[PDB]
Order: C-alpha cells, then structure tokens, then sequence
C-alpha cells in the first residue's frame, strides 16, 4: 500500500495564459444587402443566435488590462482594412495650379466675414490639345497664400497628392464579434465593482464576445457602455501626474449638432474615365453650423464626479477645471464624424468652473474641413466630396478622458485640462473585461494501483 | 579540508550478524556523498549512490541513510562476501577526499 | 412546463473541487478538441494550429503505450525524492493547478523513464513469445 | 555537483552499428518526425506535406493490424526466392542501409501478401464469434 | 589590399514634384587625384610561387 507506481490521465482540467490570433464574426443581418461600406465586408462568418455562458466557483484570478494584449491586434486590423478599401479610386494628381480668388459677399453675417472664397483656375480636358476655365468654392482652412494681384494655392501640394474618395461608400459602424478558434478560451470578470486590476472571485467564460462599435473622436466618447451603480474613474499610477485618467458615466446625456446650410452639386471631366465633384451654388443665407446640450443634466453630472473624485486628494481641497492648454488644431479642440462629415468643435464652455469644499441649453459652433490626415500619419490625405441637403444626428456622451496638471506643494488646489490623442486609449475603454487562456490537457498523478502484465 | 571520519575503525563478527558503519562529516554538505567498496586486488566499485539511492545490481541487505555530517550503511545479515573495506566519498566542490577505509573480520 | 428548467453539464467548470472529484468528470473536456484579402487569411492559420496541436498530442499519447483509454497504468515505481505528502490529503484535499505548480521542476526525467520502461517491456515479451 | 558532465542519446548517429544495436534506440528517431506576402504560402505548403505524409504512413501502418505497437509478427511465410543468406550473417553483419539497398526490389510484392492475410484472417474469425 | 577615393564632395537638393527630391552633385573644394587601390609585393610574389608549385 505504502509503496505506489505513477499513473496518467487525460483531459485534465488545468490552463495557462498565451496570445494567439482571433478571427471575427457578424450578424446575418448585415448581409442582407448593404453591400457598400468600410468595415462589414462579407468574409466574416456569420454568427449563431443564444449564446451560451458558464459558470465557475471557487476560483480566484489577477487582472491587468495596461499591460493587455488583443488591442494593437484590432488597431492594426483598422489600419489595414481602411487602406485596402481606400484602394480603387481615382488619384488627385492634375490639380496643383495657381488659383485667382476672391470674396463673397452674398447676405453673409458679421461672424463669416472672409469664411468662403470664390476660385477659379484652368484645367486640361480629355483631349490634351484643348484647355478650359472653371470655378468653385473652398473654406478658408484649405488654402493658403504666397507672394497688388491675389493668387493662393492647395495647402498639401508641396507635401503630397493623395486619393479622391469614391463616390458611393458608407462609413457607418455596426456591431462586430470577436471569436477565438478551437483550443482557447475567453475569460470575464463580472464583478460590479472591479476597480481594472488586481484581483476578482466571480469569473465566467464565453465563445464570443459581445457587440463592438469602432468611432473615432477625440476629447469624449460617444456611443459607449453605461455603468451600472455609479461614476468611475481608472488610471494606470493616480499619483502619477503624467498618466490620462478615464472616466466612465452612469447614466447617458443627449447632444444634437446640425448644419442649417444647403448645397448643390456639380461634375467635371477631368480625362479619359475620371470625373471630379465641385461644390455648386449657394440658394439663400448662411448660417454657422453648431451643437447644443442641456444645462442641468450638466450640471448634476459634473456634481456626482467631483464628489466620487474627491475620495483621494482629502476633502479639505480645491478642484478647478480649465480648457486645453493649446497647441495643434486636432488636440486642442473635439473632432468627431456624422453622415460623412467631419465637424471641429470649440469646447471652451463646458469645463469652465470651480468647486471649493464643503430649460436654458448650452450651444456651442463648429467648423468644416475637408482635407483629413487622421490616424497622425503624413504623406496621406483624402477628399471628401460634399453632400445635398441639411444634416443632423443625436447621440450620447458616455466618457471623459482627463489629464492633471502640474502643481506646486501643497496648494489645497488642483486642475485638469482635456487632453488625449492616442485612438488606443478608445478601444482600451471597452476590453477590460476579457482574458485569454491557453488549455494543456495531460496529467499525471501517483497512485496506488500496479499496472497488470 | 572536509575531514571525514569513519567509525568502527575496524570490527571483528561472526558471519549473518546485523552490523553498522557511520561516516561522519567535518562540517554540512547536504546529500552529496557516495559510498564505495573494495578488497585488495581489485578495483573499487560504487556500492551505494548519493546515500538514498540503491545501485543497480547490489544486494538489498545493503540500506544507506543520513544527511549532513551523519551517514549510516546498514548490513541486516553478513555474508562472507561482505569482509571487504568501505570508503565514504564526498562528490563535493573541489578538492576531492576519500574516507580513512574501515574493515570488517571474521572471529 | 411552467416550473421545470434545464441544467446541462458544461465545459470547463469542476476546477473548483478536490483533487479526485474531477477526475470522475473528464470525458467531456477529450469531446471538445477538433471542433469544426487579408480579412481572411488568418482562419487557415488557426486551423493549421489547430490540427497540428492535436496531433502532437495524439502521437505522445501513442508512443507511451496507452493509447486508447482515459485511465492506464504503468511499471515506474514513484520516489519520494521529488515530492511528499500522503495519498489521504492529496486526493481528499487539493487542486489540480496546485498540483501542476508543485511538480513543475521534475516533469522531464517522469516523462523519459515511461518509454525505456515500455521498450524493455516489449523487448523482454518478443522473446517470450519466439522461445516456442 | 562538480565533475559530472551530462550524456544523451540523440539523432541518427546510432546508424553505423550491426542489426542488433540499432533497434534500441527506435523511439527517438519516430519521436523526430512532427517538429515544430508570398514567403508564407510557401512554408505552409512544406507543413502541409508533412503533414499529410504522416496521416498516409500512419493509415498504412493500421491497415496491417499492427496499430499502436514498435514491433509485430505476421503470418506470411518468407521465400527463400528474395534472398537465402541465413539467420548469423544477416542479424550479425549486414547494416540496415546495404540491406534496404538490397531488397530494394520486392515491396510490392510483399505488401499485398500482409493485405489479404489480415483480410481473410478477419473474416474467418469474425464467423467464429458470430456463432459464439 | 587599401583602397581609397581622396577628392572631397558636397551634395544638394532639387524639388520636381509633389515631394519629389532629387539628389545632384555639388561643387568641388580642392584639386583632384584619381582613386587608386594598393597591395603590396612579396606577399604576392610568393603567393604567386606556391601556386605555381
Ligand atoms: C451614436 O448612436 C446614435 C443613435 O443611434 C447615432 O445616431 C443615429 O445615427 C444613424 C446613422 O446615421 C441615423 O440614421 C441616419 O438617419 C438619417 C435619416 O435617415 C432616417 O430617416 C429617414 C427619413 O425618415 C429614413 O428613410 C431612414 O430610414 C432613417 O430612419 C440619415 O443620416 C441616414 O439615412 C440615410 O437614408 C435616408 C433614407 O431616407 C436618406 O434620406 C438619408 O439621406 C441617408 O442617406 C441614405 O441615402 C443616400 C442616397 O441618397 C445613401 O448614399 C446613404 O448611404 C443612405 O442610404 C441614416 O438612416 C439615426 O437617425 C441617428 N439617430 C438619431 C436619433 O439622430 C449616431 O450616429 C451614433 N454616433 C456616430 C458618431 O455615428
Ligand atoms: C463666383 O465666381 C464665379 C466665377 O465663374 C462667378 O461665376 C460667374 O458669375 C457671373 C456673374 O453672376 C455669371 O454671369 C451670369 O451668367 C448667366 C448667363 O448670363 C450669361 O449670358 C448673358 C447673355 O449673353 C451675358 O450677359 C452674361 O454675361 C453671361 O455670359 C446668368 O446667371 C446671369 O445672366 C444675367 O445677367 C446678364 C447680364 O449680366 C443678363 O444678360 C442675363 O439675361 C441674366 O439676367 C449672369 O450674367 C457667369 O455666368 C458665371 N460664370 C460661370 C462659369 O458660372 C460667380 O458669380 C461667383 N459668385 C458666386 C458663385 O456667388
Ligand atoms: C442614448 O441614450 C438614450 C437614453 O437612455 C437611449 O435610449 C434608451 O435605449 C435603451 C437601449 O436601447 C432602451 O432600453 C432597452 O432597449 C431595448 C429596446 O428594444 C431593449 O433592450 C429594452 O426594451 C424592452 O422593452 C421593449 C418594449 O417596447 C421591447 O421591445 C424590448 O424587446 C425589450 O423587452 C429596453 O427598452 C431605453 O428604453 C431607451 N430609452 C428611451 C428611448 O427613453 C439610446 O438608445 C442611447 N443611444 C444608443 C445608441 O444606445
Ligand atoms: C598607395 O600608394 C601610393 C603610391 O605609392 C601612395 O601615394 C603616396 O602618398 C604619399 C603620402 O601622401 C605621397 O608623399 C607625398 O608626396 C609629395 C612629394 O614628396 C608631397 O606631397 C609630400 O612630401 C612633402 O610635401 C608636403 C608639402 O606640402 C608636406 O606637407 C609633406 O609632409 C611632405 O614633407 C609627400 O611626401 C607620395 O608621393 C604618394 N606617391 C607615391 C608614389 O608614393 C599612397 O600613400 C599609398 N596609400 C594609399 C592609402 O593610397
Ligand atoms: C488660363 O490660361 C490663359 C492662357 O494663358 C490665361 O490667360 C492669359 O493670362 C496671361 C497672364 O495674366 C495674360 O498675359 C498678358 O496679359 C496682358 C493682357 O493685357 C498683357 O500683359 C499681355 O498681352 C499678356 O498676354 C494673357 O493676356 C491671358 N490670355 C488671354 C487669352 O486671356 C488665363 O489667365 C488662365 N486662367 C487661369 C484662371 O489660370
Ligand atoms: C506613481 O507616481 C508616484 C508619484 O506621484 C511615484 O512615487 C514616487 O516614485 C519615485 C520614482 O520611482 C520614487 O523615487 C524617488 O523617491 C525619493 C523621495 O521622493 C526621491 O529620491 C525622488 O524624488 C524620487 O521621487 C519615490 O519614492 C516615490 N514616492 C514619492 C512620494 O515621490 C510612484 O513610484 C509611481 N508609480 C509607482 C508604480 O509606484
Ligand atoms: C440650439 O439652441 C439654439 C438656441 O435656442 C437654437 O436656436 C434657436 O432655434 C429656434 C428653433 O428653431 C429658433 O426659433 C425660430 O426663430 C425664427 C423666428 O424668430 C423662425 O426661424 C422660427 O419660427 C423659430 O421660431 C431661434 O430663433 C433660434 N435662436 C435662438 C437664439 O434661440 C437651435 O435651433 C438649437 N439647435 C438644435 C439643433 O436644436
Ligand atoms: C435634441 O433634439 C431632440 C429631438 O427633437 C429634442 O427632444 C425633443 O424635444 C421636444 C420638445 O420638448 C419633444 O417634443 C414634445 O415634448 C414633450 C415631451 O418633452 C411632449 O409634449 C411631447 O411628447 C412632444 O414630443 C420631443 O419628444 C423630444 N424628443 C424625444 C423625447 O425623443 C431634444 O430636446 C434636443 N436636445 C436638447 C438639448 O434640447
Ligand atoms: C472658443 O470659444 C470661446 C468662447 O468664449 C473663445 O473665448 C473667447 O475668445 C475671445 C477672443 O477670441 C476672448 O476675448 C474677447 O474677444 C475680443 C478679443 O480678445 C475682445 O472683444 C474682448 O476683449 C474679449 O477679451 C473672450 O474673452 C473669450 N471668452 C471668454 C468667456 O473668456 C475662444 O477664443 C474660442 N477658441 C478658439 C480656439 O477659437
Ligand atoms: C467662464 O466662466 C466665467 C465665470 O462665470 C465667465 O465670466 C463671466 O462672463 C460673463 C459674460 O460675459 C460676465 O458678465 C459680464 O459682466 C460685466 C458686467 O458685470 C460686463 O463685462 C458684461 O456686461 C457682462 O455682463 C461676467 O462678469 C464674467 N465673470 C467673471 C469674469 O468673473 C465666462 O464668460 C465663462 N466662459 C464661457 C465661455 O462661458
Ligand atoms: C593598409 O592599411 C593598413 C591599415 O591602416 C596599414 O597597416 C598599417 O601599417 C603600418 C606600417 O607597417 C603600421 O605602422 C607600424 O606599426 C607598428 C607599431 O604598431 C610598427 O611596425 C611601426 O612603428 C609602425 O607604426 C600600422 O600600425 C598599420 N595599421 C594598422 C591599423 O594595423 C597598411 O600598411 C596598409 N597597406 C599598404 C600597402 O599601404
Ligand atoms: C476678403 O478676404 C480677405 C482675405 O482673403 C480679407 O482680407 C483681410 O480681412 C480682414 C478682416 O476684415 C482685415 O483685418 C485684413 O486687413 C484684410 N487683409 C489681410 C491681408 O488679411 C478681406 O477683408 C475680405 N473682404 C474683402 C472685401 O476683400
Ligand atoms: C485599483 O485597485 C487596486 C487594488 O486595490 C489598487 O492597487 C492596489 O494598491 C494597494 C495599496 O498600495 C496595493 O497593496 C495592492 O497591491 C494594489 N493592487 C494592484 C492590483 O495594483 C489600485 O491602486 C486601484 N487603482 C486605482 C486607479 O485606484
Ligand atoms: C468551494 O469551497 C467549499 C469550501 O471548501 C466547498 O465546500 C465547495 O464544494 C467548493 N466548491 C463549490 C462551492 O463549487
Ligand atoms: C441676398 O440678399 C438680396 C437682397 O435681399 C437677395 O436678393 C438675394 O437673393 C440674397 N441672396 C441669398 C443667397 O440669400
Ligand atoms: C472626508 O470625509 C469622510 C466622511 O466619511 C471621512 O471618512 C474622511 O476621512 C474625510 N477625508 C479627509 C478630511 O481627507
Ligand atoms: C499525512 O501526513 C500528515 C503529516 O504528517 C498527517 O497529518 C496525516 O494524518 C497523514 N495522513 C494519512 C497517513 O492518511
Ligand atoms: C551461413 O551460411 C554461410 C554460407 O553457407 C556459411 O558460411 C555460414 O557458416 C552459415 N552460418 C551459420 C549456419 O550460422
């Protein structure tokens, strides 16, 4: 009895952590029809309805989501698919050329004056013997001057010509899922109050994860989750001033942003089997587009952060929020996309306030551009072509993303400015809440038993 | 050095007797250690292996056990073959040292 | 019908109880193995992965002279050297990853002796079965 | 310790012995056989291969009825047509490479003979234990 | 064997396009000398021997 031989079994129960190469997977929905957009293209297999989930107990596990993998994954996996749908259309390369411009003056209010100028300039046709005048209108963050006469010039032309958009794509997101092959598993945290790392008693484990909405925007966060018991903030070293901080809301708020203006549309040839999309005429007065909030909603909101953010820095403090410091134009003000458009916003009056211890709607204006180098890359611009009709779109406001600033002593005070830039941080908001796991299935253990000849 | 010192120096029995030898350390060397035989004339051989492990093809009369500065070789019954010499050895850093030899005697 | 519900026997869940209990639950975790531009290139990967992981396993079950079962024994006699404790607390009390991080150091020399074990074996029956 | 250094039993360097010394060391050598934008495809193509050729060799061995074993004895009976010699020089002398070298003619033939062997075999006893 | 290019050389640049650079030899310093390469000669010659030999 004492004395024992070895023994082996299989399908053991044990696993480790590894990284490995996810595949995707979308509703069938998507497939009926809708065949023209970025993202949604066919080759994802589609998904199956009443997913299953199980449950583990006893079992304790250590969570870390800075140091996460399965973020570059899906950052990477954009990049690509945007720069191989970006692929087939027609390139830009003919229209670097002096310009004569000049105002416009048709009913403009006092706050446009000098927005829009009328241009004009000269253009080859399909026969290369022959050229012809023509005409259009340009913003006034698109051109610039060089040097009475009055001439001007693209912005890009002496770094780089890059690719007019195709006309029929949509840039609408939808939801997406994220799957892992045979041999894997995905694991989740479903604590309520899991503070982003360190240690968490409830697990569960899953196939596939829920649904994703890839957006792009700086300075706050649209269309996100909700949390469920109250405001939370996350952070890598809080004490650290040189780290961002995230803050995720409880409950949602509405903004509508609108461009009361209206447009035409005109085509030109330009050779053989390319054509070229210019703005047209203008039909009556001008006004700035611009975007608009409530005014208590706020004001609640920003009651229930500072008293959940004043657990930290003692209660016997100051707290006073300022705009961004300053600097280029894609940092310093709130860009985001609606119905292929890209809008800049000046948030200088929502974070101008001070807190010491112890049906009116908030508006605010826009600006348009219309040549986009996103992703901070160079040598890669586009062009948008414009579009028929007035726009507008509703949405939610779900996260904030904060930077303190430096101080000195011990000032009883403290700031923080908006701050952000990276599109990481973006998808980091959601995947803190997922694990990989590797399987090993064999074994062995001593036992009593003496195998038979 | 590390001084080893084997006891009995010499003994003197009658054949089948349960007998004992201890090979003792100068100071802490863990388990590395091995336990040789020989007689004259021929060449010595390893009886017993890190003092835990029994060398194939031995006797199982033979029993090794210790750690430290102890070390015990263990014969249940004598056989006329066991009247040979021992030698403990430590497979130490270096230098290498070999046990004074301690024999056994029919009476 | 309007109280009764469904409970099914799932994947991974039982590494919560003791070191025995789970054994007698493991057929389940062997029937879940082979289940079955560049938006579409890594699927072949996965797959090779996949099916190359499977077979290593399969062939190092093979080579042990066990394949075929879920429980075999075998001849090597256990040593005390790499571990301690009694059959009592480990199989009353314990958890298969505290095993797996307990005996992580000697797993190589475990595994080698098993195929010299079976090779003399097999020898040793060869000439048992040509002596007549 | 100190002055002990470490031995192995590697790859095919054990291919210059007799007959007798060679069939030891099997295991090894059939343990060494499943190891682990245009650069890729390649590569996969080379796995591919490899992989299919264990899957053929595996199915040939199964087909004989020797599935799972290094080692099995049949019933067909050897012409002295091939190759007379005798049992001392061939199990003594001969290397495996002159020996495969010289049957090198006759495999074909061999295999079907182990086909329809196993084949009649199995239906002879499957009667057997159908009136059991 | 040393071999060597002693005149000295600058270098420029010319835009053509869209960021196109073009690179073009500069103006010279100095005089000129012509690149030359050296070896010696009892290494060769006995080089040469034994493979005669
Ligand atoms: C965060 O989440 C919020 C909430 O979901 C989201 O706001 C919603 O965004 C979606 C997506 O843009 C909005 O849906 C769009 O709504 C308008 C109008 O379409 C509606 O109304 C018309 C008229 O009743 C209906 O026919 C239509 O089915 C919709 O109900 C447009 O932006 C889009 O509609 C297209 O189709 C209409 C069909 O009539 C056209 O009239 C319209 O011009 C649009 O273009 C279509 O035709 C074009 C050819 O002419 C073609 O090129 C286009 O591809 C397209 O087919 C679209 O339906 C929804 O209304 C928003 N909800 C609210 C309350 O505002 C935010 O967008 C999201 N955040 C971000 C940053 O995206
Ligand atoms: C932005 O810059 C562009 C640069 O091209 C300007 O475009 C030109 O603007 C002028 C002035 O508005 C346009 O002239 C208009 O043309 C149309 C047809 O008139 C033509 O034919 C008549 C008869 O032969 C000519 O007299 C006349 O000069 C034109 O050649 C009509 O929209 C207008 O005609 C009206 O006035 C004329 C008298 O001037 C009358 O004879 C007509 O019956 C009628 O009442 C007007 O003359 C010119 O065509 C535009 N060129 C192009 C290529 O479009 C934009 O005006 C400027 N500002 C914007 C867009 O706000
Ligand atoms: C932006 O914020 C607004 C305000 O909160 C938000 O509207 C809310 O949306 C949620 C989520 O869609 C609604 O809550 C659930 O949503 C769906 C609706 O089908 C269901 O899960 C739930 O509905 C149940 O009851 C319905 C009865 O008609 C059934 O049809 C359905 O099957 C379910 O049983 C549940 O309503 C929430 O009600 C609205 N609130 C409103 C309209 O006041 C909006 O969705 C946010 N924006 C985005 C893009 O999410
Ligand atoms: C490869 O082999 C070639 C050919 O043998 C060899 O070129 C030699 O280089 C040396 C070093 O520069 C030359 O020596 C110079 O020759 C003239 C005449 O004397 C003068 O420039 C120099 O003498 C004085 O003149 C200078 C006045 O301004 C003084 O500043 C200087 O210090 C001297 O006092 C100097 O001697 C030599 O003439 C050539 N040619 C030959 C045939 O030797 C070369 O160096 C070898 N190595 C390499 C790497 O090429
Ligand atoms: C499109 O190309 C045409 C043809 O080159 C340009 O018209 C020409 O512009 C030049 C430069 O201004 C003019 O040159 C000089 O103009 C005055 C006229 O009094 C005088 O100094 C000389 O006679 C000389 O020609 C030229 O007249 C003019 N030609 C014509 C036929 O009008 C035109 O400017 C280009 N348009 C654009 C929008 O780039
Ligand atoms: C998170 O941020 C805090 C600061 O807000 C870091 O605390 C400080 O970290 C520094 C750098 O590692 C420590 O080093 C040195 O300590 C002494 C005393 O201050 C002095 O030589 C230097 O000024 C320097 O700071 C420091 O001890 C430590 N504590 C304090 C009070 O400054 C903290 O390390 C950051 N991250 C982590 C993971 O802890
Ligand atoms: C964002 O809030 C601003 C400020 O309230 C809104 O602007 C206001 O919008 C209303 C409703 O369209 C305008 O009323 C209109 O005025 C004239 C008559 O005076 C006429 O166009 C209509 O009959 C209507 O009454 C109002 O003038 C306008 N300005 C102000 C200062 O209130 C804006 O519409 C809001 N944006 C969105 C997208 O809701
Ligand atoms: C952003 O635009 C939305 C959509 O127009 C605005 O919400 C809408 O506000 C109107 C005016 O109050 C609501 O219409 C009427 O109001 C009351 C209920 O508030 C009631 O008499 C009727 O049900 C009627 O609809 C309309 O319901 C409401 N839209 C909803 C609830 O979907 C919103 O106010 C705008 N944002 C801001 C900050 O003003
Ligand atoms: C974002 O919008 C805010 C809205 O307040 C802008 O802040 C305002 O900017 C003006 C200058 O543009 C500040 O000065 C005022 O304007 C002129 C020239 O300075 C003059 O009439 C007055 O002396 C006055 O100072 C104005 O005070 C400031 N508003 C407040 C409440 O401080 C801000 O400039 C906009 N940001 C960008 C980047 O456009
Ligand atoms: C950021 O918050 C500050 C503090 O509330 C705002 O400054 C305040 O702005 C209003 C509107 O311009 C000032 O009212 C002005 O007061 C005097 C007469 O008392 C005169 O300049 C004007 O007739 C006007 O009524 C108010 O005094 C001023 N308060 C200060 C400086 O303490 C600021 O406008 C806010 N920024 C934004 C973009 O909303
Ligand atoms: C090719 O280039 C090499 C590398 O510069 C030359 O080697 C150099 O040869 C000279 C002359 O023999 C060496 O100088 C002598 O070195 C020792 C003291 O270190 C001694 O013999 C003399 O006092 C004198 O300084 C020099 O060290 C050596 N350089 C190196 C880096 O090894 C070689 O001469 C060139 N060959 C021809 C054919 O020009
Ligand atoms: C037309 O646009 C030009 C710029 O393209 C305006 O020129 C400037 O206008 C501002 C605002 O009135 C003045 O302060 C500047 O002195 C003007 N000159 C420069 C060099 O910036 C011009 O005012 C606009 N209006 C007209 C009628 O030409
Ligand atoms: C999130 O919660 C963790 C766990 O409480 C906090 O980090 C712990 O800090 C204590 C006190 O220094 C240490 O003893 C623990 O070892 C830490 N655990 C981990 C997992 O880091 C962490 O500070 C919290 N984060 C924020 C932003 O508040
Ligand atoms: C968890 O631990 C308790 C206490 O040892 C044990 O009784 C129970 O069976 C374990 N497993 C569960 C609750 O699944
Ligand atoms: C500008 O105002 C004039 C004078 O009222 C009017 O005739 C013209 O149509 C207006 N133009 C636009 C584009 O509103
Ligand atoms: C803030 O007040 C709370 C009230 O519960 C107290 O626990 C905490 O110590 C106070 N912190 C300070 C004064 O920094
Ligand atoms: C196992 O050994 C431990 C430690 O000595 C002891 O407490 C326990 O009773 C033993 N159990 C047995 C022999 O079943
Ligand atoms: C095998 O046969 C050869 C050739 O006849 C002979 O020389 C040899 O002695 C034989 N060996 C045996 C019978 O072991």
């Amino acid at each position: 009895a004492e004395n024992l031989w070895v023994t082996v079994y299989y399908g053991v129960p044990v696993w480790k952590d590894a990284e490995t190469t996810l595949f995707c997977a979308s509703d069938a929905k998507a497939y009926e029809t809708e065949k023209h957009n970025v993202w949604a293209t066919h080759a994802c297999v589609p998904t199956d309805p009443n997913p299953q989930e199980i449950h583990l107990e006893n079992v304790t596990e250590e969570f870390n989501m800075w140091k996460n993998n399965m973020v570059e994954q899906m950052h990477t996996d954009i990049i690509s698919l945007w720069d191989q749908s970006l692929k087939p259309c027609v390139k830009l390369t003919p229209l670097c050329v002096t310009l004569q411009c000049t105002n416009v003056t048709n009913n403009i209010t006092d706050d446009m004056r000098g927005e829009l100028k009328n241009c004009s300039f000269n253009m080859t046709t399909e026969l290369r013997d022959k050229k012809q005048k023509v005409y259009s209108l340009f913003y006034r963050l698109d051109v610039v001057q060089i040097n009475s006469n009055k001439e001007y010039r693209l912005i890009n032309c002496n770094t780089s010509a890059c690719t007019q958009a195709c006309p029929k794509v949509s840039f609408e997101p939808i939801p997406i899922h994220y799957c892992a092959p045979a041999g894997f598993a995905i694991l989740k945290c479903k604590d309520k109050k899991f503070n982003g790392t360190g240690p968490c008693p409830s697990v569960s484990t899953v196939q596939c994860t829920h649904g994703i909405k890839p957006v792009v925007s700086t300075q706050l966060l649209l269309n996100g989750s909700l949390a469920e018991e109250e405001v939370m903030i996350r952070s890598e070293n809080i004490t650290n001033n040189a780290k961002n901080i995230l803050v995720q809301f409880n409950t949602p708020v509405q903004i509508n942003c609108t461009r009361p203006n209206n447009n035409t549309r005109k085509s030109i040839r330009i050779g053989p089997g390319q054509a070229f999309y210019a703005t047209g005429d203008i039909i009556g007065d001008i006004r700035q587009a611009h975007c608009n909030v409530s005014k208590a909603t706020w004001n609640e909101t920003l009651g229930k952060v500072v008293k959940q953010l004043r657990k930290h820095f003692g209660n016997n403090t100051i707290i006073r929020f300022a705009n961004s410091s300053g600097g280029d134009l894609e940092v310093t003000t709130h860009s985001f996309n609606c119905g292929g458009e890209f809008f800049y916003c000046n948030t200088s009056g929502l974070f101008n306030s001070t807190w010491i211890s112890n049906n009116d709607s908030i508006t605010l204006p826009c600006r348009i551009k219309q040549i986009i180098n996103m992703w901070q890359r160079i040598g890669q611009c586009m062009y948008a072509p414009p579009i028929q009709g007035v726009i507008r779109c509703v949405s939610n406001i779900t996260g904030l993303i904060l930077t303190r600033d430096g101080g000195s002593t011990n000032s009883t005070t403290e700031t923080f400015r908006p701050g952000g830039g990276d599109m990481r941080d973006n998808w980091r908001s959601e995947l803190y809440k997922y694990k990989v796991v590797k399987i090993e299935p064999l074994g062995v253990a001593p036992t009593r038993c003496k195998r038979r000849v | 050095d590390i001084q080893l010192t084997q006891s009995p120096s010499s003994l003197s029995a009658s054949v089948g007797d349960r007998v004992t030898i201890t090979c003792r350390a100068s100071q802490d060397i863990n388990t590395d250690l091995s336990w040789y035989y020989q007689k004259s004339g021929e060449a010595p051989k390893l009886l017993i292996y890190r003092a835990s492990n029994l060398q194939g093809g031995a006797p199982s009369r033979f029993s090794g056990t210790g750690s430290g500065t102890e070390f015990t070789l263990t014969i249940s019954s004598l056989q006329p073959e066991d009247f040979i010499t021992y030698y403990c050895q430590q497979r130490y850093s270096f230098p290498i040292t070999f046990g004074a030899g301690t024999k056994v005697d029919i009476k | 019908a309007v109280g009764i519900g469904a409970v099914f026997l799932g994947f991974l869940g039982a590494a919560g109880s003791t070191m025995g209990a789970a054994s007698m639950t493991l057929t389940v975790q062997a029937r879940n193995l082979l289940s079955g531009t560049v938006w579409g290139i890594k699927q072949l990967q996965a797959r090779v992965l996949a099916v190359e992981r499977y077979l290593r396993d399969q062939q190092l079950l093979g080579i042990w002279g066990c394949s075929g079962k879920l429980i075999c024994c075998t001849n090597v006699p256990w040593n005390s050297s790499w571990s301690n404790r009694n059959l009592s607390e480990i199989w009353d009390n314990m958890t298969w990853l505290q095993w797996d991080k307990e005996i992580s150091n000697y797993t190589q020399i475990i595994y080698g002796l098993l195929e010299e074990s079976q090779n003399q074996q097999e020898k040793n029956e060869q000439d048992l079965l040509a002596l007549d």
